[PDB]
């Protein structure tokens, strides 16, 4: 179970050489599933000695409807006020 | 096992107590349903076992 | 003269890169977020400042035990005579839920001794509208009422009466003094308050903080949320109040903190005081007490670059310069990048802007060959 | 030009990071011929029952 | 400093591969 | 492998004995401050490995 | 007043739902669609929320069955 | 001119920053816990 | 009269002074823009401007970009990197070839 | 609440509640995974929060 | 917290500190109002604000009156005396019964 | 209050003025010829 490619490929002991020395190629060890990134932006800057990994995470994705509804009340009241103001004037 | 003994754990797992309790409950429910399925299979296959 | 220590700081560990089981701190820490011990060595006085949110039974029992065993020479409770009468007429109540059942009756203690004149009626209308708006923005449930005193104050007063020690009532959050102070400031307006309160969370940070704070209040009850309110959360709440209404925050928090400090420092019997005040006055009272009695924790000077490892940067630069010179001499060429490690901010990988570092002003400039392999000897020696 | 050999030498394992992992979606036998949706066609693989 | 010199010199040690 | 190991030994020997002019510079400008390296954070738990 | 039941979000809408224990107590003595679906859902939820890989792989095999 | 221009204020500020004990000194609170801090307001 | 130095690239020649300038300008900008949050927090080289969960605020970082542009006379490409800590600001400033 | 408790042991009320419960659990629906990855691919998709707590991700330098 | 002193009339009890406050406020006001003239001139207790022939300027003195009113919270009667030197300002300030 | 109000800034300023070597320190030029004058701009 790997998240980063530099950790994935650093010291891998499940290489075909060893697995052929045992000759047992399990399906759960497919390299298609071994590594997968975090789906959050992660770029590289230059630190003091080497590359530094900086993650850019902007907004959450687990918002529920109650947050959306409570954050919309001022907008709805502004719409009501503007429409009634247009009607009166 | 030897590697974990020499170097210890990578770190602690950030979990919720609700999810912890629910994982334990799910394991117990899975064991209970496996036992029920075993009994049902034994009764169904009685004429062949 | 002025000791400009930090008073209301809610940002905890901004130098850690926290997250994913590596938290910035623990917020539960019960029995310690609430009680503070302060000393006045000049007069040999001891103060036990208890900041209550008036919502937890556990903290009420701890305060009762503290008053029982400490035996102070004075108890300073942040209530008034009307509330004390109402609460002393209430008996056989030992849990905070039962007292929460009387929340309206205890809220009757908020009595304003105002006139019936036209100006006072206009002020009453404005103040009630502003209170309604600020309670809409505060949004606390029934079981969490930090401004309606509960079992902690009642137990403190009863245990003070049992020991026959004087009790000093400091008044509720909105008392006659603060009511007159709000009368002086004409900045009360429900509509402007709504507009400014829907603009308080001007960046994502505050918004997020807001969410999780109230999120916890929605999951854990008032009793479980009173225990998990530490100094950082209290300071965040006072700053949120400041963003909602800076003038009323100045009147209700800062000025009342100064008044409570005055009362606790001078208008008290002394030599042992147990002061059960509201939760968010503890930072200001503690800061004022420490500044007046000079009992501040020792200063540990913070150099802005104290945590900067300049040696790491300079060693990396030197190592990469030596490596560039060595590789250029081996290959009989010159460096291609002069950037130690390749990152895409300059777009020099695919554009025409090089990162070559060769600067000199004339043909006699000694620093002409700095950065080039000609600067090094065949032994890769830095000079000549 | 690296001429790969039919062996399990450590030299071959050195080039293990220069290949996309082989997709398993088209492996085996498919119980759906082709998606008739024009929006998701030639890009998505067929679902399986 | 001698301690810093010791540390930085320990940074460049070729392992007995 | 052998030649690269020899070359790496040569390079590391070069890097160990090289002069470091930044150790004679002004503290806090081209060198760590005279106090040393400080940590101004207040950790609450062990950092993960 | 209005904010208590208009702005104060309910607890259930925030935290993760717990297991409904009523639906696993009295099960019919059959390997029917209901019981098989309950087992499949239990194991899928477990592997979706469990840091334990051995039990997760056991549940993966049982989920395929 | 041939030398890139630097304002006298900037040169003085760099000269002050050469010192190891430099801190901004213009903050409202004593955030760096400096023993020689005088509140500027 | 103090004659400015002829040799260019002095920002890269004094990493400590560059970090001090970055810290000063960032601190002033953050205390002006968000006084309720940064007026009590000392800003050092390891101080970051993200949440406790690593989520960054674009408004604060753009304020920091403006402060760095005005302090060093540079044009920070906001679409390429976002300054979320003093280390990132140091990297951006020292990477630019015309800081002063 | 007192009235509801008082009419809890009545057979007619219990029969209505039993019909309600039976209709509630009548329709149990199974949602399969119809992608070729199937169970193991989905399981590997749900490992993000726990990858960093594993021995192969511990900082372990060869030299 | 530094408690203000109970005893009143502290301005008259510290003639040196009163003169220092007068000098500071007058200097700031004169450098703001007339920078081309007073930005290089040190203002001490014997400094006067008249011409070399003893002729006084009403505008400068009214500016000084405003500065003294704002500094000490007093109301200087401009029609009774004109502040043309630091000594006159000291006399006016110490004569008032409510300076603070 | 019974004590006439003095702002903390004013009290600090008086405390500073108690010193004999006090000078305004906010001038643009070194008009008092003080050896420890730093131009504030
Ligand atoms: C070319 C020109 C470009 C520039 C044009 C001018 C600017 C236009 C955009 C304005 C703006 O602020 O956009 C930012 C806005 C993101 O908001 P944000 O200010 O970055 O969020 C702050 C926190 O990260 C928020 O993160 P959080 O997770 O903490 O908070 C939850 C967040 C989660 O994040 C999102 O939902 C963002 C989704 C994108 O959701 C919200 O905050 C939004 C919903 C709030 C409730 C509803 C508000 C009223 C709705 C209207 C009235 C009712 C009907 O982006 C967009 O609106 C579009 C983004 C791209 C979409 C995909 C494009 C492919
Ligand atoms: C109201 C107006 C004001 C709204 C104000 C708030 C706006 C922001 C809300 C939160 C946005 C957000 O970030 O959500 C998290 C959400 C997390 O997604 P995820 O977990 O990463 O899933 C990956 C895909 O997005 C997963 O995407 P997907 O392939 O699963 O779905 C496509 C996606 C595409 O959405 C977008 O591209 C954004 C719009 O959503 C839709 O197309 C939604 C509309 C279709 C719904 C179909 C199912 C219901 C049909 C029946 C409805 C009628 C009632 C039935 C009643 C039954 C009997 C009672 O973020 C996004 O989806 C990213 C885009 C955010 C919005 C950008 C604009
Ligand atoms: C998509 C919609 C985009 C949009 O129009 O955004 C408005 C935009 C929101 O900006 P923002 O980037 O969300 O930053 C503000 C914070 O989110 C502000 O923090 P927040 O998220 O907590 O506030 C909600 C948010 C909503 O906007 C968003 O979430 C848009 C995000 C993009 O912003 C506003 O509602 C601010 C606009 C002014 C609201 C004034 C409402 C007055 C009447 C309130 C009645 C309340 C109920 C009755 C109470 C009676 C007494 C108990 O506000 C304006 O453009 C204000 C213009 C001037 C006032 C009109
Ligand atoms: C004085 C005379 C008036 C008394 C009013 C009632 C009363 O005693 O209220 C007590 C109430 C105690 O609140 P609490 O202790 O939080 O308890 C919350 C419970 O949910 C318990 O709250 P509650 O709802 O029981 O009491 C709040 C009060 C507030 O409601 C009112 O005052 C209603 C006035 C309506 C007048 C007409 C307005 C018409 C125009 C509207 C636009 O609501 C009511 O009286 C009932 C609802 C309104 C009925 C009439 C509607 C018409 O308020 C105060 O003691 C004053 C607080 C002043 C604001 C300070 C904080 C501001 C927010 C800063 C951010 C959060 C800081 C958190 C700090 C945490 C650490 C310490
Ligand atoms: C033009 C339509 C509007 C005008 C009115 C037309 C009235 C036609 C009346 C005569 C036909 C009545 C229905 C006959 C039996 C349908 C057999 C069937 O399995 O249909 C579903 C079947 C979906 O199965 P699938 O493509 O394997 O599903 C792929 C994804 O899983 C899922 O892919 P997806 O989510 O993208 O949706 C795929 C499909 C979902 O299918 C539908 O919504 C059925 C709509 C009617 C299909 C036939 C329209 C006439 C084509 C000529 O939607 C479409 O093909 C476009 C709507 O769609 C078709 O057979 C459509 C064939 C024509 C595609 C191009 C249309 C332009």
């Amino acid at each position: 179970m790997f998240r980063w490619l530099f950790l994935y490929w650093y010291n891998s002991t499940d290489t075909p050489s060893a697995i052929a020395k045992v000759n047992l190629w399990s399906y759960i060890n497919l390299r298609l599933f071994k590594a997968r990134l975090s789906s959050s932006i992660a770029y590289y800057i230059l630190g003091l000695n080497n590359l530094e990994l900086k993650k850019l995470k902007i907004f959450y994705k687990n918002t529920y409807f109650d947050y959306i509804y409570l954050k919309s009340i001022p907008c709805l009241f502004l719409i009501i006020f503007f429409t009634n103001l247009y009607l009166f004037l | 096992k030897q590697f974990e003994e020499r170097y210890g754990r990578a770190g602690q797992i950030n979990i919720s107590k609700v999810t912890y309790s629910t994982l334990i409950d799910v394991e117990k429910a899975v064991l209970k349903m496996d036992r029920l399925f075993r009994k049902v299979a034994k009764f169904e296959n009685r004429a062949f076992i | 003269m002025i000791s400009a220590r930090a008073v209301h700081r809610f940002l905890r560990n901004p130098n850690l890169e926290t997250g994913a089981a590596f938290r910035a701190g623990t917020r539960f820490d019960p029995f310690k977020n609430t009680l503070t011990v302060l000393k006045d060595p000049q007069n040999g006085r001891t103060l036990y400042l208890i900041g209550t949110t008036n919502s937890s039974t556990l903290l009420a029992n701890r305060t009762k035990d503290l008053v029982q065993k400490e035996k102070p020479d004075a108890v300073f409770v942040q209530t008034n005579k009307e509330w004390w009468n109402l609460a002393k007429n209430i008996q056989d109540v030992k849990c905070q839920q039962e007292l929460n059942r009387y929340n309206d009756l205890l809220s009757q203690a908020y009595t304003l001794s105002l006139d019936n004149t036209i100006r006072n009626l206009v002020f009453k209308a404005k103040f009630y509208s502003w209170l309604f708006v600020i309670n809409w923005f505060k949004a606390f449930p029934d079981d969490f009422h930090p401004f309606i005193p509960g079992l902690e104050m009642k137990f403190a007063i009863e245990e003070a009466n049992k020991q026959n020690i004087p009790v000093v009532l400091g008044g509720l959050e909105v008392d006659d003094v603060t009511l007159s102070a709000l009368k002086v400031e004409p900045r009360l307006d429900p509509f402007s308050q709504l507009y400014y309160g829907y603009r308080a969370l001007h960046n994502s940070f505050w918004r997020r903080e807001h969410f999780d704070n109230y999120a916890t209040l929605d999951v854990v009850g008032g009793e479980a949320y009173a225990e998990s309110m530490d100094r950082f959360r209290t300071n965040w709440f006072v700053k949120y109040f400041e963003k909602l209404a800076p003038y009323q925050k100045k009147i209700i928090v800062d000025q009342k903190d100064l008044d409570l400090f005055y009362a606790l420092y001078r208008d008290t019997p002394g030599k042992k005081i147990v002061a059960v005040v509201n939760q968010w006055h503890v930072p200001g009272i503690e800061n004022h007490w420490k500044s007046a009695t000079n009992t501040h924790e020792p200063l540990k000077a913070i150099n802005p670059i104290g945590d900067m490892d300049i040696n790491k940067y300079m060693e990396s630069q030197l190592v990469n310069d030596t490596l560039r010179a060595f590789v250029s001499k081996v290959g009989k060429t010159e460096p291609a990048t002069w950037k130690n490690y390749s990152t895409i901010y300059h777009k020099d990988n695919y554009e025409a802007e090089r990162v070559r570092h060769v600067a000199f002003v004339d043909h006699k400039d000694p620093h002409m060959y700095h950065g080039l392999p000609q600067d090094y000897d065949d032994n890769i020696k830095p000079k000549h | 030009l690296v001429r790969l050999r039919n062996e399990y030498s450590p030299e071959m394992d050195y080039y293990l990071s220069n290949f996309h992992p082989y997709e398993m979606q088209e492996m085996g036998e498919s119980d759906t011929t082709v998606l008739m949706s024009p929006y998701k066609y030639a890009s998505h693989y067929e679902y399986t029952q | 400093d001698e301690a810093y010199l010791n540390e930085v010199r320990q940074r460049y040690v070729t392992p007995d591969m | 492998f052998k030649r690269n190991l020899q070359m790496q030994r040569k390079v590391h020997d070069i890097l160990q004995k090289m002069d470091r002019p930044y150790l004679r510079g002004v503290p806090g400008v081209t060198k760590n401050i005279s106090a040393g390296l400080q940590d101004y954070s207040a950790p609450v738990s062990k950092k993960s490995q | 007043m209005i904010w208590k039941y208009l702005q104060r979000t309910n607890r259930g809408n925030i935290i993760q739902a717990g297991l409904q224990h009523r639906k696993f107590e009295n099960l019919p003595f059959k390997q029917n669609f209901d019981n098989l679906t309950k087992a499949y859902d239990l194991r899928m939820w477990y592997i979706s929320n469990s840091p334990h890989e051995a039990k997760n792989l056991e549940y993966v095999n049982e989920l395929e069955a | 001119r041939k030398e890139l221009w630097r304002s006298q204020d900037a040169l003085q500020e760099e000269e002050l920053m050469v010192n190891e004990n430099w801190y901004p000194k213009n903050t409202q609170y004593n955030i760096y816990n400096q023993p020689d801090f005088i509140k500027p307001k | 009269y103090n004659f400015p130095e002829y040799r260019t690239g002095g920002v890269q020649a004094n990493p400590g002074i560059t970090a001090k300038r970055i810290i000063k300008c960032i601190g002033e900008r953050l205390r002006k823009y968000d006084p309720a949050r940064w007026e009590n927090v000392p800003i050092t080289f390891k101080t970051h401007f993200r949440d406790e969960n690593g989520y960054s605020d674009v408004a604060t970082s753009i304020q920091i970009h403006d402060a760095l542009e005005r302090e060093f006379g540079i044009d920070i490409k906001d679409r390429l990197a976002l300054v979320t800590d003093v280390e990132t600001a140091f990297y951006i400033v020292m990477s630019h070839h015309d800081p002063l | 609440l007192f009235l509801i408790n008082n009419y809890k042991a009545y057979k007619i009320n219990t029969f209505f509640l039993y019909i309600y419960i039976y209709l509630n659990n009548l329709n149990i629906i199974w949602y399969p995974i119809f992608k070729a990855y199937s169970i193991f691919g989905y399981y590997k998709s749900t490992r993000l929060n726990f990858i960093d707590t594993k021995n192969e991700n511990i900082k372990r330098i060869k030299y």
